[PDB]
């Protein structure tokens, strides 16, 4: 799954780490693993949970980000998330994604499965 | 810096749109307010030597140990008292700055940013300047609505100290 | 150079008359030649009256002395060493004597190598004799003509990498060259052997941001990555002074950004929100 | 950086470290009196914002016909739109500076890299200056004429607007 | 080095058209105010050395720490550096008054003064106070009528107060 | 650029001294010269379309081969004659520029620097524009002291062509 | 300043071994094509000034805004900067053809051209177009046989088209 | 981030041979002086905040213009920038003392400090003086024996005086 070209760029330093995460989110090796198996509202939640490193606030905001993804594509919704003012101020320009505050909160990798409860029912 | 003119500007910049009537009404709220605030600044600049003499002597009578205790931080020596009138002489500039600018910009950029950061290091108790400003709050001699506008900035500095 | 000379501050040198020394003696023209020597050789530093070298001047009045022998004698004088030679590195000086005695910034590093083995074997007082007794000095400066800056025009045979090392040398007419914030260290000793030519930064007010030096470990000028952007146009924008949110957010001001095309328009809007100023974007 | 006429005096009086002098407060009291004329001029531009973008565009693309001609820098419909969209961005940052009364907001956003960004882009700097100089004689002319309003001479205030476009023009071309 | 005339010339060169009639009407007014421009420039250089020393004493009183030891203008040499320099503001200001344009002021005396001080350690305030103490005395020298014919030059003296304010605000 | 105001400035700059009475007398020589030179510029700007039509037709009758010989350099095609009125239309601007500036600055900076450099490359004979300017020298229509002032810059351009 | 020969020398110096046999076999081929290299280099400098003016007219037609006022190559002084500097590409290209290596082309005419234009305001794209108009005419001048013996120069002319493409793509 | 051990490791990796006997004899001495290294590092971080304030007062007395308006450290915000920073020298110095190598000091606190100031306007002398006012007090804190066993560490304390002198001379 790992990309050779992207890894080389970081060492060179040509691409900012924030520009580097765009490679992994718009990677079709990543896209087959998560977009075939997950619905649109789960695609909001997984992108907030990993890239922004935050839990979603409510249900009504995964609905809010949903319209943009269908029209702008998966790349266009990721592009709007990474160029959000909230992402650029708090992570800053060159700092790897992480969870901001977890005083007593589940790790998100453990908390959220790569795929959804819907796609499991097709497998049965 | 923060000014309710530039507060209207920087808000319209992030949306990427022209100055509508939303940002425009924030301007004349600053404009009219200056006529009750500029002679609020004239009441302080004319009484400059009174208040820094008054607040410095008010600190010593409130805290009598600060003239006796040996230390650089205190006002036992002469250069402490020379640094005494420098500090409260520096407070009255920014209050006259933030009254003339009409916002809490110069109070943010020049006084209270890192003000709680330095006082932990040099063990300057902030309650010293609380009683210093409270003497200026009662003895600035200003009257009317203009005085009230001027006063908020004294109380805005006190809440930043605490 | 005109309307770039206003910005770079090189409009006074662009239309600058040669002083010469017509062989008839006159005190005023000699007085104005002497200001033209000490302004260029000492880098617009001031000369006080004990600093005047009045005994240097008596020889100048006589016919035998030639501005060329005078310029040898000001640089060998201990006054000129007190400002430049003692408070500086030896490579910086080899770089510096080309700015005063020759007028151009050093072209190759190999020119520099020759000077060190000359400086060791024959001393500094014979090094300045080798700057003056050069064919490039005699071709453009006569015996009776002051050295002026030749950094700007073509001076056929120049390399253009040396066109931009001259703008790293002096920051305007107004400057001392002891009064640049890297004053003691050689600004071009890294550039001469990396053999890259850094970015021209102009002086203050005409350019909104003068505060850009090339870093130690900075982003490469030409890059390979597509950088997420759908269309390959990639541009390399550097910022000069960033005083945005503190201790973890900005660990390093003046960092060079490499941003592709389609997010360049939002990128300039983020940098200005940080309060930074852009000295250069460059296609690569 | 975003500065006012007021914070211009503040940051200048901060560097000397003295109190604000009396004539500076006398000068700023005059800015209060001309404050309502400043809202007269700024409101008149943004009402005629889109009308002066299209009108200055036609006068530009007539008098330099090679731009929308093929091979030109503004030929295709995309670049064209960007150029068209941009001409608001001069006016966005000019009318910020008129309402600010200072050229600090104009300098670090719309002036700090425009003469920078064009060498990598191939856009012609001189042509752009002309485009902005075609805005200036129409933006002054829109705010000049009086219809259904009190008549006073701000000529000392309109010259600030003509200075702001001339600051925006000469920094690029 | 630009004039008021070559300001209009280089501006009319960029548009590539002939010189318009009102521009020649405006430049004809500069001819009429040309003799008042020589009135103001001749009055400064006659009082040049008197206004350098007088602005120096008012500076070094009101900031006493400069000629005090440890200060930036303490020793005799640097002190002459500052003293010699205060003419160089006035050298390039009265160039700009006689030019009628701020182009000569900008690329010689303004282009690197705020540059050169970070490497030098000279404070910003000292320069600003020093030039702003020249301005109220240079305007006051050219204002008073003694043995000259009375005229009106308030539209011309404001150019001089603008030139010092251009020189002051570009540094501090 | 060169102007006898700035000629007085740049001379006093290299000596590092104030504007004495030496440089000051060079100013009023420029000032009262403008009143015989500004209406010398008004005589050319009013007659703009006459002279560029007159000088272009004067070139063709002087050199009849330049309308017939096939080449880009010549005026056989239409775009040659379109570039004909551009060139002499460009000369009359700088003469009106250098009359208004009062010096040979704009003639130096905008016309004659590298003028002998390009004409060797594009094989444009300078004697073409010699006869072009000599028609303007005789048919400008200017008279009196002002005419003399407009007459030198025409002759200063001719000696730069040759 | 490097050759094809000193390219192999400095490469064989870094490994520190003797020169291998096939490297001498390859350099013996450069001796055989050495007379064709003087055929191509002599043909360019004979047509040097004719190809500067001819590529200039095709540039200044197809971008008319340059000569036009406000353009970067408007006045007669800058215009000579551009017109005569088109030789300097050709000066350093025909050096590299006779050298057979792009080292002389790189550190003189390529090392700071994309550098020097941001401070100058000369458009990068315009310069690239001009050199690419030289390339199709410089190849076409050396291609045609008139009064020379017929040979094959396809593998050598492609080096010349590579040298202009190296000079073009490093700027624009 | 390198040690004294990984200094020898990465040096022995480049030659590609086994670790020699005297190198293991030298590193065995670093084990014996290892407990004195924890004596010196623990004494600085216990007196960390006391030596920041004490070196700040001696700096801002002897250069009073920083404190004075117009200075680079005038306002309370910048003042905390400088004050907060003086720990960051000490944060990366005591890293290098416990590491025993200057590699961690070089690529974090030394690699861009002389870089970042030209864009910032912070003077070189102020920074250099402050670091050098830390050094004579940091050596003096670790020198005096009070309630510790007496030993000899003059060959180890000179490493600490070298680390501040490395930090000082790379900026000013
Ligand atoms: C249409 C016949 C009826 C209708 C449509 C309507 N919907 C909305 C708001 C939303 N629609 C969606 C739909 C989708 N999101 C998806 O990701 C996909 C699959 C790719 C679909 C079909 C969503 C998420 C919303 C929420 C907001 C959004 O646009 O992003 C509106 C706007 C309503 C509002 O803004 O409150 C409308 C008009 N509604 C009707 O009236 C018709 C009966
Ligand atoms: C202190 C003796 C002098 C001084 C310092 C000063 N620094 C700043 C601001 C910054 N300092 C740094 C330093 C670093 N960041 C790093 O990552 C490293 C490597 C470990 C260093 C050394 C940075 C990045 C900044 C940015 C601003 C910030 O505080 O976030 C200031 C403030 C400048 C301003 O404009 O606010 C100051 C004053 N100044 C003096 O006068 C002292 C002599
Ligand atoms: C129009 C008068 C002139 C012109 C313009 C032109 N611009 C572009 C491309 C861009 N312009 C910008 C400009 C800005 N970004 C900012 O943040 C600000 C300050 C608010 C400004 C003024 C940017 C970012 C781009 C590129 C990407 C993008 O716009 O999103 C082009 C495109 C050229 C091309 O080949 O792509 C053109 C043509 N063109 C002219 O000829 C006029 C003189
Ligand atoms: C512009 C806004 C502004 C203010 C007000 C300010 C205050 C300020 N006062 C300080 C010290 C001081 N402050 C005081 C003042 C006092 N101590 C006493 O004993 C009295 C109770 C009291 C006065 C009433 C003294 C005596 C010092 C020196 C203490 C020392 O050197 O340790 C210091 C640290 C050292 C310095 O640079 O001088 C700051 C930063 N700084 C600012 O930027
Ligand atoms: C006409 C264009 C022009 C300018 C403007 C100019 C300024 C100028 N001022 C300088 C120095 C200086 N400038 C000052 C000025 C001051 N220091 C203070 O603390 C005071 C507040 C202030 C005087 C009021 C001082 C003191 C120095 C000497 C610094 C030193 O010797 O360390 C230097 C460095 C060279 C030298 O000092 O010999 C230059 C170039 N030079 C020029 O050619
Ligand atoms: C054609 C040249 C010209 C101009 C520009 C002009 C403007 C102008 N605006 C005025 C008033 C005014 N203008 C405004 C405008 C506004 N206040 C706000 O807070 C709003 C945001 C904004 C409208 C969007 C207001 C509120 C007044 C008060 C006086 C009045 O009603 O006229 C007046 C009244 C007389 C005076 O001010 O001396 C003048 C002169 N008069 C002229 O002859
Ligand atoms: C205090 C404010 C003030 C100024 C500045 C002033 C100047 C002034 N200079 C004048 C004349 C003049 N000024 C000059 C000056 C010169 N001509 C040269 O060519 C020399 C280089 C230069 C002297 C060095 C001359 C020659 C005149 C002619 C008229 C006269 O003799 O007054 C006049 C006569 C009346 C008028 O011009 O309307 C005025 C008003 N009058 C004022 O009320
Ligand atoms: C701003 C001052 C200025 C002027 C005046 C100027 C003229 C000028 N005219 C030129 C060519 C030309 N000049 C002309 C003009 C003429 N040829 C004729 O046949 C007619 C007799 C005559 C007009 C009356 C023509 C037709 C060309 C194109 C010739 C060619 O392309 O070879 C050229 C060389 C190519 C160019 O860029 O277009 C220059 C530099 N340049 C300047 O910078
Ligand atoms: C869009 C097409 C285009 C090009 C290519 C162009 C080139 C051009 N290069 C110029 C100058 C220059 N050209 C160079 C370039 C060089 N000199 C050297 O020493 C090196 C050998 C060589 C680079 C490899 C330099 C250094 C200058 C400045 C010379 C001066 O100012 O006298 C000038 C005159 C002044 C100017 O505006 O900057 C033009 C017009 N103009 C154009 O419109
Ligand atoms: C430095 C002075 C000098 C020159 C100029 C020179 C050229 C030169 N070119 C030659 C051959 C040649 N030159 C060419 C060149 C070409 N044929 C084509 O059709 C292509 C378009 C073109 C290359 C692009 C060819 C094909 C030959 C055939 C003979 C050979 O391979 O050398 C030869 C072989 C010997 C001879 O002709 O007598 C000479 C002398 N020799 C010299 O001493
Ligand atoms: C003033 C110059 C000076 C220094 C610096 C000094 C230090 C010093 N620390 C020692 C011991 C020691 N020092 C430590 C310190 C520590 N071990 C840990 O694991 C902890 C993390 C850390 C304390 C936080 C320990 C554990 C010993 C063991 C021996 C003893 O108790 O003294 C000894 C015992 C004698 C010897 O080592 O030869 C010396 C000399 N003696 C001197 O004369």
């Amino acid at each position: 799954f790992r990309q050779g070209n992207l890894e080389s760029q970081l060492k060179n330093r040509a691409i900012s780490v924030r520009d580097f995460v765009r490679g992994l989110a718009k990677s079709e090796a990543f896209k087959t693993l998560v977009i075939k198996s997950n619905s649109n509202y789960r695609l909001v939640e997984l992108a907030l949970k990993r890239l922004l490193g935050r839990a979603p606030y409510n249900k009504d905001e995964e609905i809010a980000w949903s319209i943009k993804i269908a029209t702008n594509g998966w790349d266009g919704f990721v592009d709007a998330l990474l160029d959000s003012e909230e992402y650029q101020s708090n992570f800053g320009e060159n700092i790897v994604p992480y969870q901001r505050r977890r005083y007593k909160d589940r790790p998100f990798n453990l908390v959220t499965p790569r795929y959804g409860n819907y796609w499991r029912d097709k497998l049965e | 810096v923060k000014t309710p003119i530039t507060e209207a500007i920087a808000a319209a910049d992030t949306q990427g749109r022209f100055l509508g009537n939303t940002e425009l009404q924030s301007a004349r709220g600053r404009y009219e307010r200056a006529a009750a605030s500029l002679e609020a600044a004239r009441g302080l600049t004319s009484n400059a030597q009174r208040l820094i003499d008054g607040a410095t002597q008010a600190v010593y009578q409130k805290f009598p140990y600060t003239t006796q205790t040996p230390g650089p931080q205190f006002a036992a020596d002469s250069r402490g008292k020379s640094k005494c009138a420098r500090d409260v002489g520096h407070y009255l500039r920014i209050i006259t700055y933030s009254l003339v600018a009409g916002g809490t910009g110069p109070l943010d950029e020049y006084l209270i940013a890192g003000l709680a950061e330095i006082n932990s290091t040099f063990d300057l108790s902030p309650s010293w300047y609380v009683e210093a400003l409270k003497h200026i709050k009662a003895n600035h001699g200003l009257s009317g609505q203009a005085a009230n506008e001027a006063n908020t900035y004294i109380d805005y500095a006190i809440n930043a100290l605490s | 150079i005109t309307t770039a000379a206003s910005r770079l501050g090189t409009e006074p040198f662009s239309d600058a008359p040669k002083v010469e020394l017509r062989p008839k003696a006159s005190r005023e023209e000699v007085e104005s030649v002497i200001r033209a020597v000490y302004r260029h050789v000492l880098g617009n530093d001031y000369i006080l009256a004990s600093e005047r070298l009045v005994s240097a001047e008596s020889l100048l009045r006589d016919g035998n002395l030639t501005v060329r022998e005078f310029v040898r004698s000001v640089a060998k004088s201990e006054l000129y060493k007190k400002k430049f030679f003692y408070n500086s590195f030896q490579t910086r000086l080899i770089e510096l004597n080309y700015k005063h005695l020759l007028g151009r910034a050093p072209y190759d590093e190999s020119e520099v190598v020759y000077h060190l083995d000359l400086y060791q074997n024959k001393g500094y007082d014979a090094e300045i004799d080798s700057y003056i007794d050069s064919w490039e000095y005699q071709s453009n400066f006569g015996d009776n003509v002051v050295p002026y800056y030749r950094g700007f025009e073509t001076q056929v045979g120049q390399k253009t990498a040396g066109f931009n090392r001259i703008f790293r040398l002096y920051r305007g007419y107004a400057n001392s060259d002891r009064a640049q914030v890297e004053g003691t260290k050689s600004r071009l000793a890294r550039e001469l052997a990396s053999n890259k030519a850094s970015t021209i930064v102009g002086p203050s007010g005409t350019n909104d941001s003068w505060g850009f030096r090339a870093s130690a470990d900075v982003a490469p000028k030409k890059n390979l990555g597509n950088a997420v952007g759908e269309g390959d146009r990639v541009y390399r924008l550097e910022v000069t002074g960033i005083r945005s949110p503190g201790y973890p957010s900005v660990r390093r001001s003046s960092t060079v950004f490499i941003v592709p095309y389609e997010r360049l328009s939002d990128k300039i809007q983020q940098v200005h929100k940080q309060g930074g100023k852009i000295v250069s974007v460059t296609s690569a | 950086m975003t500065l006012d006429v007021f914070t211009k005096v503040v940051s200048q009086a901060d560097s000397r470290g003295e109190f604000l002098s009396n004539e500076q407060l006398d000068a700023l009291a005059n800015v209060v009196k001309e404050g309502n004329k400043r809202l007269d001029v700024v409101n008149r531009i943004t009402s005629n914002a889109s009308a002066i973008v299209t009108n200055a565009a036609r006068a530009l693309f007539e008098e330099q016909p090679q731009l929308i001609a093929p091979g030109g820098n503004a030929y295709t419909n995309r670049r064209m739109a960007a150029c068209l969209r941009d001409m608001e961005i001069i006016l966005r940052y000019v009318t910020y500076a008129i309402l600010a009364g200072d050229a600090s907001v104009l300098d670090d956003r719309c002036l700090n890299g425009l003469r920078e960004t064009y060498q990598a882009l191939g856009t012609p700097g001189s042509s752009v200056a002309v485009g902005v100089q075609k805005m200036k004689d129409a933006a002054v002319g829109i705010a000049n004429d009086p219809n259904g309003i009190t008549k006073g001479d701000c000529s000392q205030l309109i010259s600030e607007v003509a200075s702001y476009f001339d600051r925006a023009a000469a920094a690029v071309g």
